[PDB]
């Protein structure tokens, strides 16, 4: 049971897909609860969630629809390890899908640098790339980067 | 930053939206019973759902007095986390937040058992 | 059948759920005769279980003054969804035995004269209880109808 966040601008932020093996599809508002989206965000390690968005919020899927429904108790790893109960099909249609943001939303790369341990910083907000300023750069965060 | 004089013209006023809606109903006041906390849009349980808890929903709202107090997704299914269950409103508070009940919490209602309400027009 | 519970009267059960939107006219002979939804198709959880109360079911009390149940008292037979009395006629150490041993009260006892109130005065259900060796419940005594 692999997740995946598309249609998103931001990096932490899209449509939930799930692949059944070897296809991905779509999820229902109803079937998707805070528990499912708080392993989703952890398997995907892209935090904590934030908010759950329903009525096809980021577009709407081309495909097929997963109609179980997940029974996640919240300390999972992985969607895989979920316990999930299976439901009949024609529950929802695709202006149903469900979305998910998690909190790990910065964008930061390092540019110019040859070795990519080392670059200038530079950080994407409001849709452009820019660089940092100086005043509050200490070794803390250059250890965290 | 920078401390200036400014005009009331340039001062920021914002009126929000309200925390609790009623939506699927054909009426403004008759609908499923949703509430906003945490960054997300959700649901009520419809354990011990009865007349006193739908008073207090339409007094909040703003319309007539609850008439009908369905249960089971009547009008539809919901989306989003269900945020309450076991309400047990004594018919006079002002708001759900008041009411005592299962708040914020892990609830094994599912989204078929939504809890709905109809109030006069 | 006199009830139709639901919503986990008689406790939350452990397993599938085969059955869901159960549709029957009552002539029927046999449950899965109804129109249902299908074989293992449903959307339902196990905190909302079916359950029935039918018409041949019978439990047993004392009935006294100061408790409901009691290790003494009088003798009520719940049969119909009503409750009554038995009468006193053909009592035997056997059959006051089987009552005291039934209700987990003691192995043997006795029958007292009335006592001083009786309450909403029942009906009689039935009389003429015999109970032979080996029950350990009064229903498996022969008795009048
Ligand atoms: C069964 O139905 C009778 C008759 O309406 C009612 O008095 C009784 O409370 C019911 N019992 C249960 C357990 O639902
Ligand atoms: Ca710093
Ligand atoms: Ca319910
Ligand atoms: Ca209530
Ligand atoms: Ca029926
Ligand atoms: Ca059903």
């Amino acid at each position: 049971r692999e997740p995946r966040l598309v249609g998103g601008d931001i990096p932490c932020s899209g449509r939930v897909e799930v692949k059944h093996g070897d296809t991905w599809g779509s999820i229902c508002d109803s079937d998707f609860s805070l528990e499912a989206a708080s392993v989703l965000c952890r398997e995907l390690q892209c935090g904590t969630v934030v908010s759950i968005l329903g009525g096809a919020h980021f577009g709407e899927g081309n495909g097929q629809i997963w109609a179980e429904e997940f029974q996640c108790e919240g300390h999972e790893s992985h969607l895989s390890l979920c316990p999930v109960a299976p439901r009949p099909e024609g529950t929802c249609s695709h202006s149903r899908d469900v979305g998910v943001v998690c909190s790990r939303y910065t964008e930061i790369r390092l540019v110019n640098g040859k070795t990519p341990c080392e670059g200038r910083v530079e950080l994407k907000t409001l849709g452009a790339w820019g660089s940092l300023c100086n005043s509050h750069w200490d070794i803390e965060d250059a250890h965290v980067l | 930053w920078e401390k200036r004089l400014a005009s009331p013209s340039e001062e920021t006023w914002i009126t929000c939206d309200n925390k609790i809606r009623l939506q699927e109903g054909p009426t403004s006041c008759s609908g499923r019973v949703e509430i906003w906390h945490g960054g997300s849009w959700g649901t009520v349980c419809d354990d011990s759902w009865d007349l006193d808890d739908a008073q207090v929903v339409c007094q909040q709202l703003g319309c007539g007095p609850a008439l009908k107090a369905f249960k089971e997704a009547e009008f539809g299914q919901g989306t989003g986390p269900i945020w309450l269950n076991e309400v047990k409103c004594k018919g006079n508070e002002s708001s759900l937040w008041d009411c005592p009940a299962r708040r914020w919490g892990h609830s094994e209602c599912g989204h078929k058992e939504d809890a709905a309400v109809n109030c006069t027009d | 059948a006199i009830n139709a519970t639901g919503s986990a009267h008689f406790g939350e059960g452990t397993g599938p759920i085969w059955l869901d939107e159960m549709k029957c006219n009552g002539k029927e002979s046999r449950i899965w005769q109804c129109h249902s939804h299908g074989w293992g198709q449903q959307n339902c959880r196990h905190k909302e279980d079916a359950g029935v109360i039918c018409s041949e079911f019978m439990s047993l009390r004392l009935t006294s003054e100061a408790s409901r149940e009691a290790c003494a008292g009088r003798l009520e037979v719940f049969y119909n969804g009503a409750w009554g009395t038995v009468g006193k006629s053909s009592m035997s150490e056997t059959t006051v035995g089987v009552v005291c041993r039934q209700l987990g009260c003691a192995d043997k006892g006795k029958i007292n004269p009335a006592s001083l109130d009786k309450a909403m005065s029942i009906p009689m259900w039935v009389d003429n209880v015999q109970c032979p060796k080996g029950p350990d419940t009064l229903w498996q005594c022969p008795s009048s109808p």
